[PDB]
């Protein structure tokens, strides 16, 4: 009878399929470039902040501007309303799936449950820095 | 930068275009258990193929028909309408990406260009989610991955193509 | 009965999302009016509240003391709206355990996501073709 | 029986709710004067700002001294805390007389308060009007 | 065991809270020092837009650099996670052996932290002042 | 654009009347099973008919009356006081459209028509929301619909009233 | 309007002071069941009283005390230091409140009444979740609710306390 | 405030380095119950050691060693990497510190002193992340209190040492 596995360090993707996760992605993508394309047709909508703007409604956020065109509002609308689909069903359940021992009632939170969102965020504070020296050196140039 | 963006616009339709040709013609999309006529097969858009035994190397004809909603879901996914078309709207992009070279007075071809890139990768989105859908162990093979791989790089080559069509704009303007 | 396409629509009633629609256009013409008789003209109006509703914010906000009454009740429908649709939503999610998700089940969100993006494509071309001539 | 045409108040004690309706003006009250010592946080702008916190949507304004992040930081940690225990089992309590819709029915109440604003704030706008016109 | 005045902390685990603070701090160091690289990015608005992001209400800016932008992509990134799991498991919590209602002794911790802390806005305003006065 | 916007707003005024009239007087709302004298029936706001069997085309008034709150609601619905309420509103509004033509001194009437149209689709919405509210397998009809197309109608009819009132004391002004 | 606003800050000040002082001396706070020394009491900060029987009129002093926190809220709420404090607070910035007609030439008197009376409403609010959680059928009384009204008056009189300083540093600056 | 700036740079470095030796030296991070050959115990990075019983004062050199993310987790955590190479960066960031004194010419000295004490501050987080869930009755003790205050002047020693710089190159270009 082996012990009981504790759920992994991406334990938080647990909750969709792997196909979701895929597709979230393309979607994401999608939306940001044909927001950028319906804004250069009619600060600004550029793909660098239609990334951001996209990223930002998606997580819940929102950042320094918004469409101001009927086809920049569909299409932050349609994103506005994929995006509230998608994150109730991802967070519904979430603390469920970060505490679930299988074989290969309510308890607070562990440090462990959550270990691997603090490893993204300092990996992403170290590449943050790495991203920063570099533009750096280049500019210096 | 006139030269690098033509360069990996033009680079960049060849790939994508070729990756999504492969793919739809390929028949790595799925490796799950079942019979080519239980056993491990490959299967794609349109054959279904045995990896083992005597009958390795054999290759069936997907049966797509064995709810208006599961019916249409059937029908889309047994055409590859989807999957075609974004062959088809990537054919149309390259072909504007070569005639912009050519007829240089009208602008607007290489943003048309642009145009079908990016709807070739909204019509790719929504051939992977019929795909998926109407499959509901397995994994996905390197035809799928190809489909994948032609819609990121479409979706770049549209961007900039996008990118080309503005400073046109803005050099001639002024 | 299987779950439909639009499954994620489930949690609330049909009457419900019609009055939704409903409550949303009366909201955004009346901001508009109290506002009107950067700014709440019709399509900000209708922006303003889409934002609140999907719990997004906006470039702008109500400065009136009318507006900030409309802008009010409609923050509060959102809380109640919103929160009412999670709660329940969470309900149907887990109703026969930690199943994760999968595509089929929410398919439907990205035909809408897709087809969104297909109209904006086409309403921009035209906006563009009606201001070339 | 039926739950009553105020029964997105039930997840609440009533005692939790005056108590939220004194904290929003402590909350405001404070925002202005510690505002008027470092568009600006008047008295209107201070109830705006805090009654957009609470509901979860956010304004035209944020603080921009110290004393004033600090009490808009800590009404956002109220906010947080009490909307999440709000909003936690919100729909069970809108419907207590397996798992169904939400109707219409459940939710009426939640709509004559809105077209009930809808005509205040029309009934206030006429006002503010002929005042003004005089 | 009653639950405690601060009973709301519960769902998480004090090592959680300890490292949510460690690491507010952490994203605000590094997206002050990323963006004096690159209405600003300074140490104190780099807190308040940290601050906002975790508490789910905004702010004044958004970071305009690559770096500061994948700063503010992670950090949003780790708020969703946390915030989400804290409120599934905070309802878990609220839920666990009818429909009651939350009395007001069930969150009086949240309102002393509240007035304890329009209390200290009021005093760093007089000392700030009278700092600026002399 | 001053002809296309007050054309709009007289037939516009003049459908949403239409419609909500309709409406309110026809008994296609409700498609539910019950009794004429169960059946298939279809009921209005007033009167209950039988749809199949022998009594197919018999029509009873409904009995509105067979807590504060409930009191309130059957009592509401009973007068049909809001779909009146509306029907009256939008009566008044067509009515300043019509008067805007002549006494183009006064700009004011087409602002009240507007105020009027906006207030009658308020008074639509809380319609519907009593009439669902106190039916509380059933399908609606084509009255209902009438209804809802109405409530649609009067406010765009409100914000084009609205714009033309704007655009005159935008004129004058300046 | 210097006027109005001086007369709404002196008349609300003694509204808020009277108001606080009553309610917490007397005695109609919480009317539960409960016994004078079960039946219908009505009790206060400091004493219980019943309201029906051969007791009817009698009138016992509570008993506070029958973990650190639940001895803190016990000792808290036997003082009944956060009302009082309130009441304090309120008489002082009444006394501010006077002071500012005298000696003019100082305008931080009238400021210092703001803030004395919006200290005054924290200080209440306290008090009230000090009340409620210590007592954890019921129901508050007529004193209760004059807290309540106390801190709402506090909160309108420190804001136009504060309002007038600010016109007196906006006028003598120009 | 060039002083005091530079005061605070050099004490805090001093601090931040000195804390986080002494906490990675010593042997009071966690009081749990164990055995030092169950007793209560107090452990470090390093060493279980026993304070009840026969043994007390007794250490045994932990068995950090008694699934890939498992044994990583193991391996980091038996290493303590993050810890050392924390105290490293403090190590080097004072180095620089005190070099600033001497070359006044070149700038980027303190500017690497304080990326060297932010670093030492995330290799800190890591630390403690991977001690706490490598742990995975028990209590904290001053050792890790230690590394925690650590933390918080590295925090603050590289936000001051940005400062200076940033100080330094807007007074020199202006
Ligand atoms: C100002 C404006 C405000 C409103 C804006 C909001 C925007 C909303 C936009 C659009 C609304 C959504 C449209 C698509 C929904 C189809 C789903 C469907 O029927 O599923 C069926 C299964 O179907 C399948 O299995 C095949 C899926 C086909 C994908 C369709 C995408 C079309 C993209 C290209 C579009 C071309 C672009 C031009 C189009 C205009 C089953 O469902 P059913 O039970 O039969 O029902
Ligand atoms: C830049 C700064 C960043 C941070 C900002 C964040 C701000 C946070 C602010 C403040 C933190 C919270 C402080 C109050 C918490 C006390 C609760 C308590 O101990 O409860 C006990 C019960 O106690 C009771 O039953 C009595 C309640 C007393 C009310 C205290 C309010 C004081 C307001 C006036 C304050 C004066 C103003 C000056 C104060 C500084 C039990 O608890 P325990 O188990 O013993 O533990
Ligand atoms: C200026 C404002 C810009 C406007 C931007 C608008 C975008 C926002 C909303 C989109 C929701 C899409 C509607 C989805 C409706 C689907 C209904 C459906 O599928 O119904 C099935 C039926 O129930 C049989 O089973
Ligand atoms: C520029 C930035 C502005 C800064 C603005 C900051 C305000 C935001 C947060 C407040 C949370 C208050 C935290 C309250 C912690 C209480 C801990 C506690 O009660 O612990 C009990 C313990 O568990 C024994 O039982
Ligand atoms: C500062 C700008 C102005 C903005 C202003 C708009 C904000 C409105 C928000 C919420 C309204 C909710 C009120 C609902 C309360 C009604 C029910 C109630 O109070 O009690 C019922 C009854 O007493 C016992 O049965
Ligand atoms: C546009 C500006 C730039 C902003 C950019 C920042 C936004 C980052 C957001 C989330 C990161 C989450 C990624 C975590 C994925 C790691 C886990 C995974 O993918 O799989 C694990 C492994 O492959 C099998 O074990
Ligand atoms: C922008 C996203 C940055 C993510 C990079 C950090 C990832 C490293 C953390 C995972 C380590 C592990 O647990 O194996
Ligand atoms: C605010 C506007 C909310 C729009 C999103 C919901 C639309 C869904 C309507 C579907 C239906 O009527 O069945
Ligand atoms: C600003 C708040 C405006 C609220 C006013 C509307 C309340 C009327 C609706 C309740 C009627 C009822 O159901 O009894
Ligand atoms: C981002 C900063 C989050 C602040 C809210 C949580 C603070 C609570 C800490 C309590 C504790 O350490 O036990
Ligand atoms: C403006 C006024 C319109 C908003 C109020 C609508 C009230 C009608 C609803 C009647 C039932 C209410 C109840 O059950 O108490
Ligand atoms: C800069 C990079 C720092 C962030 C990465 C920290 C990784 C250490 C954690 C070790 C255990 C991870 C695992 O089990 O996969």
């Amino acid at each position: 009878k082996p012990q009981k596995s504790k759920p992994g360090v991406f334990s938080f993707l647990d909750p969709l399929a792997y196909e979701i996760w895929m597709c979230i992605v393309f979607a994401y993508i999608g939306v940001s470039v044909v927001l950028f394309l319906v804004s250069r047709f009619s600060n600004e909508f550029g793909i660098f902040n239609s990334l951001w703007f996209s990223l930002g409604a998606f997580m819940q956020q929102g950042c320094d501007i918004s469409p101001r065109s009927l086809s920049g509002r569909i299409v932050g609308g349609v994103w506005w309303f994929f995006t509230l689909i998608i994150i109730s069903s991802y967070t519904a359940n979430l603390a469920a799936f970060l505490t679930v021992e299988r074989m290969v009632k309510t308890s607070a939170l562990s440090l462990s449950n959550v270990a691997g969102v603090f490893y993204i965020l300092i990996g992403g504070l170290g590449l943050a820095m790495l991203v920063a020296l570099i533009e750096f050196c280049y500019k210096s140039r | 930068d006139r030269g690098i963006q033509m360069l990996i616009t033009t680079v960049g339709a060849f790939a994508a275009f070729s990756l999504m040709t492969i793919a739809v013609g390929t028949d790595y999309w799925l490796y799950s258990r079942g019979v080519c006529r239980e056993v491990m097969t490959h299967s794609g858009l349109w054959r279904t193929c045995c990896l083992e035994g005597a009958f390795r190397g054999v290759c069936k004809k997907i049966d797509h028909f064995p709810d208006t909603a599961e019916y249409l879901l059937r029908a889309v996914r047994a055409s590859s309408v989807f999957p075609i078309l974004s062959v088809t709207l990537l054919f149309f992009g390259g072909l504007c990406v070569a005639a912009s070279e050519f007829h240089r007075s009208r602008h607007s071809v290489i943003l048309s260009a642009g145009i079908f890139f990016v709807s070739a990768g909204l019509s790719n989105i929504i051939g992977i989610i019929v795909y998926i859908s109407a499959n509901a162990s397995y994994s996905y093979g390197w035809s799928f991955y190809f489909g994948a791989f032609s819609f990121i790089i479409a979706e770049i080559v549209g961007v900039v193509a996008v990118h080309i069509y503005i400073e046109k704009h803005q050099q001639l303007r002024a």
